[PDB]
């Protein structure tokens, strides 16, 4: 895990590396066991990056399931306060996710 | 009581055994092929028998024990000889 | 109305008296009664089958004295438990399947009481081993056929399936009657219990095979089999020749080595492995 | 008196159905009913059968009941509807052969003189055959009773017939073992009747539980044959019982190496007429 | 990225070790 | 019910479940599609192993077939996406003896593995394919290839 996170913090450039590793390693990954310990390092850094990217910090949580995490960072974009960037972390979490994803992460919402 | 090793007597045993000569012994195991007590066939110059078939008699609550233990290891060589059978030819048929 | 997706489950017992019934007495047609349960609109389930004392002719067969009926279904109330007559059945020959003049005539008498009394045909010559050919029909009116009405309004993907034959077609379908689709009820109940009873056996492969024979056998098939491959020794010598598409139509009044000759190398092979394998096993098994 | 007994299948389904019928009684009732069939040439023949009403009660079980009036109408109806058959015995659905089957024999022989009885199976599981039949004998005789009446198992077998053939090979449908070649003989009674001698080994393992423990007559006829089967174990191997089985091996081999010998040769006749078909139609076709 | 091309022939395995096997019971269950 | 498991799908309302259980225990055929098809769709992706045993345990001894049919496509819907945790049903209703209920266990394991490549479902999906002699489950177990394969629609024209 580390030396992985590792790949994305060196003397690295960063056009697209940190975009199809995140493909590679949902297309053809083997299980869920080293899926999820991979997956949930990667948008930590996104958040640890200077401009935290939206939809795929939305994309790699539902294939998570983690109905708290983006309420976490939906209160960032509250406390942020602005809908035009509090937009495409919701609309792409109602097209994606299910039904009941969506009815269990309502209480983390209003709360 | 011999066993079915050899059950092959000798003429000079039954001499022994029923303290009667030599010249009659023949005489007397002709008459027991023929009332059919006992199916076996007479050797004259070795001096022996080679009897096959004797008549059943009946037995105690011990000799069953003799058959309990020389039937028991027979039901294991049963089993060892087909396991191979359901082993090797398993793909044969499933 | 009806939606041509009728279903009729029999069963698994009732065909083998259909059959047994209708072989016996199979040049003339036979017939008898279907002692069933019915469910719902859609379906039928006919579960029990009994015959009459009949009296017949040559294009045509009756019954004879009512008084055998309704003593024979007391009996089987008391005995077993009560049912109801969901039809009848009856015989054509060699035929195939269809409803004549006069088989239409006594169906008419029977979809009086119940609406829903199934005419069954079972020919047991057509039935080799497979296909048993059955094809269970019901009239359709023909005041509907003076109309120039279609009935029978189909609202699912199921009736379509079976086609039916051109002789069945000469006859009066699809003027008077129509086919229904059926199946067989199966269970573990019966089911495992005929296969697991029917072909067995219980020495025939423990004991071995006339002995001074076998051995005798393993000549009586070689010898021929020598000059059966001296014609293999023959007609491979005359190929580099006219085109063996031509040796096919060529060679249909003599018989040809080579299938003959794979033949019995089938045949010498496991009349041997396996007298060869239980031989061996006796040597361990016993002493 | 009696070769053996054929079975259709037919019958051997009559009996299931009506255990069928009877199955809501839940507690306890076996099926027992008339058997029909037409012996001839000495040998037993079945082709029929119905199930008569018979009740039991567990305290004082002698007292069965056949309503005669059911077997006289219906045997008289089927004499009507089939004057080829007739009556050949009886049967019962015979897990266990149960105690009342010593006089129902003998309450039903005034029909039938060898009035044979079938004893059935309705949970299938055996490696032999499940249908099995006895025969009626008596014996005023060695040491029982003045008294004495046993029955003894004449062989049974579930014959066919070219009508119901069709049937039941229509109605099975399922996982088969046919193509008889070197491997149905492997599977039928190599693979399988190799454990069909377990269960005769442990039957009289099942007899022998009586060492100093179990139930209280001995033995007097029934040592008799296990004497002798160990007595008629076969021959040991010093004699040329060692060197004439050798001697057949050196000849039973030699026809299997001339057969695979031929084997060789006639795929390989095919393999050219495959480089016949290859290389003179790629120079054609392309 | 030769760890691309191994996926994909691994992935050549994954899809044809069961081929070779799907039509070699074909042999017994067509000729049954 | 048709209607009213579709606007409650997938969600696990008790309220749905009450005159679902009562539509259920009819012993009727018409009731078959009513009640069997809306109980797996409230239940979608649930696995509640108790409302499978209810299921599977009621289509064992009905005598109607719409209600054989009806959970039939019940019982594949309760479980959704599991890859793991359908494997010792799909096992028990393959063994089984019912025609209906192997071709409801093909559903199951096609709906256990939505879009997933794995080899383990590909063995003996398709090897039942092969050799199983009604036409009913021989129908629906080559159209469960492109339900977990439609991942890769490269593949599926070669097979």
């Amino acid at each position: 895990l580390d030396v992985f996170e590792k790949t994305i913090l060196e003397s690295n450039d960063v056009p697209g590396m940190l975009a199809y590793s995140l493909k590679l390693c949902m297309s053809l990954m083997q299980n869920k066991q080293f899926r999820n310990k991979v997956l949930r390092v990667l948008v930590k850094i996104y958040m640890n990056l200077e401009k935290p990217d939206f939809i795929n910090v939305c994309q790699c949580l539902i294939f998570l399931d983690d109905p708290q995490a983006v309420s976490d960072i939906l209160e960032k974009l509250v406390k942020e306060d602005n809908l035009l960037m509090a937009y495409q972390i919701c609309f792409d979490l109602y097209e994606s996710a299910s039904q009941q994803f969506l009815s269990s992460v309502i209480q983390n919402l209003r709360t | 009581t011999r066993p079915a090793n050899h059950r092959q007597l000798t003429f000079e045993e039954i001499a022994k055994s029923a303290k009667i000569t030599v010249n009659e012994v023949e005489l007397l195991v002709m008459k027991a092929l023929s009332v059919g007590l006992v199916k076996g066939s007479i050797d004259e110059v070795d001096k022996r028998v080679h009897m096959t078939w004797v008549q059943p008699r009946v037995l105690d609550l011990q000799q069953i024990k003799g058959m309990k233990d020389r039937l028991e290891f027979w039901c294991t060589d049963v089993k060892s000889m087909e396991m191979l059978v359901e082993h090797q030819a398993h793909d044969i048929l499933t | 109305a009806v939606d041509t997706a009728e279903q009729v489950y029999i069963s698994s017992l009732a065909l083998l008296k259909m059959l047994k019934h209708g072989r016996a007495g199979v040049p003339m047609e036979v017939m008898g009664l279907m002692l069933g349960e019915f469910v719902d609109d859609y379906t039928v389930r006919v579960i029990d089958v009994f015959a009459m004392p009949q009296s017949g002719t040559g294009v045509s067969v009756e019954a004879v004295d009512p008084v055998f009926q309704a003593k024979m279904l007391d009996m089987l109330k008391q005995t077993g438990r009560p049912e109801m007559v969901v039809g009848w059945y009856h015989s054509h020959p060699g035929f195939g399947c269809w409803l004549s003049g006069v088989d239409i005539n006594t169906q008419q008498s029977f979809e009086a009481l119940s609406e829903r009394a199934v005419a069954v045909v079972v020919d047991p010559i057509q039935s080799v081993k497979g296909k048993v050919v059955i094809d269970a029909f019901r009239l359709i009116n023909a005041n509907m056929m003076v109309l120039g009405h279609e009935p029978r309004q189909t609202t699912s993907n199921l009736g379509h399936l079976n086609k039916p034959s051109i002789q069945a077609l000469i006859h009066g379908l699809n003027r008077h009657y129509y086919s229904i689709t059926i199946n067989y009820r199966k269970n573990e109940l019966e089911q495992k219990m005929l296969l697991n009873l029917h072909k067995k056996s219980w020495m025939e492969g423990l004991t071995l095979q006339d002995y001074s024979e076998h051995c005798k056998h393993n000549e009586s098939v070689v010898k021929e089999m020598l000059e059966l491959a001296k014609n293999y020794n023959k007609a491979v010598e005359e190929e580099d020749k006219m085109t063996p598409e031509q040796l096919a139509i060529k060679n249909v009044g003599k018989q040809d080595p080579k299938r003959h000759l794979e033949e019995h190398v089938d045949v010498l092979m496991t009349s041997n492995i396996v007298q060869c394998l239980a031989a061996m096993l006796d040597t361990v098994v016993f002493k | 008196a009696v070769q053996k007994v054929v079975v259709h299948p037919l019958v051997l389904l009559s009996v299931v159905d009506h255990f069928n019928r009877i199955g809501k009684v839940g507690n306890q009732k076996r099926v027992v009913g008339v058997l029909l069939g037409s012996w001839q040439k000495k040998v037993l023949d079945v082709s029929n059968s119905f199930a008569v009403p018979f009740d039991e009660d567990d305290k004082d079980d002698s007292v069965w009941f056949l309503d005669h009036d059911y077997l006289e109408n219906m045997y008289g109806m089927f004499k009507k509807v089939n004057a080829r058959e007739r009556i050949v015995g009886w049967y019962h659905t015979g897990p266990k052969l149960h105690k009342n089957d010593i006089a129902i024999n003998e309450l039903m022989k005034r029909y039938c003189p060898n009035s044979v009885l079938v004893i059935i199976d309705v949970k299938p599981k055996d490696l032999g055959l499940p249908t099995e039949a006895y025969i009626s004998v008596e014996e005023v005789h060695d040491d029982g009773t003045p008294t004495s009446k046993t029955f003894e198992h004449v062989t049974s077998e579930i014959g066919a017939e070219e009508a119901e053939e069709v049937g039941v090979e229509h109605l099975l449908r399922d996982i088969k073992d046919t193509t008889v070649g070197t491997l149905s003989q492997r599977i039928t009674n190599q693979v399988h009747g190799l454990k069909g001698l377990n269960s005769k080994l442990l039957d009289i393992r099942s007899y022998l539980e009586k060492v100093a423990t179990g139930k209280l007559p001995i033995n007097h006829q029934i040592i008799y044959q296990l004497q002798d089967v160990f007595n008629l174990l076969p021959d040991v191997s010093l004699q040329e019982f060692v060197k004439a089985f050798y001697l057949k091996t050196n000849d039973q081999m030699v026809v299997v190496y001339l057969a695979s010998l031929i084997r060789s040769v006639v795929a390989l006749h095919n393999l050219i007429n495959n480089k016949i078909a290859n290389r003179d139609a790629e120079k054609k076709e392309g | 990225d030769l760890y691309s091309r191994y996926k994909k022939l691994q992935q050549e395995l994954e899809f044809l070790e069961v081929q070779e096997e799907y039509i070699k019971d074909e042999q017994k269950n067509l000729k049954k | 019910s048709l209607g009213l498991g579709l606007a409650a799908m997938g969600t696990a309302r008790q309220d749905v479940y009450d005159l679902l259980k009562t539509n259920l225990y009819q012993d009727d055929a018409v009731t078959g599609e009513a009640a069997g098809l809306a109980l797996g769709l409230v239940m979608l992706g649930s696995k509640n192993a108790q409302a499978i045993e209810d299921m599977v345990g009621y289509a064992q001894e009905t005598q109607h077939e719409k209600i054989l049919r009806g959970l039939a496509v019940g019982i594949a819907l309760v479980m959704y996406g599991r890859m793991e945790e359908a494997d010792a049903l799909i096992e028990s209703l393959c063994r089984d003896k019912d025609p209906i209920l192997r071709r409801s266990g093909m559903y199951t394991v096609a709906m256990a593995y939505c879009g997933s490549g794995n080899n383990k479902a590909i063995r003996r999906l398709l090897h039942v394919a092969v050799s199983d002699v009604n036409d009913d489950v021989r129908r629906a177990a080559v159209e469960s290839l492109g339900f977990i394969l439609f991942r890769t629609p490269e593949q599926c024209p070669s097979v």
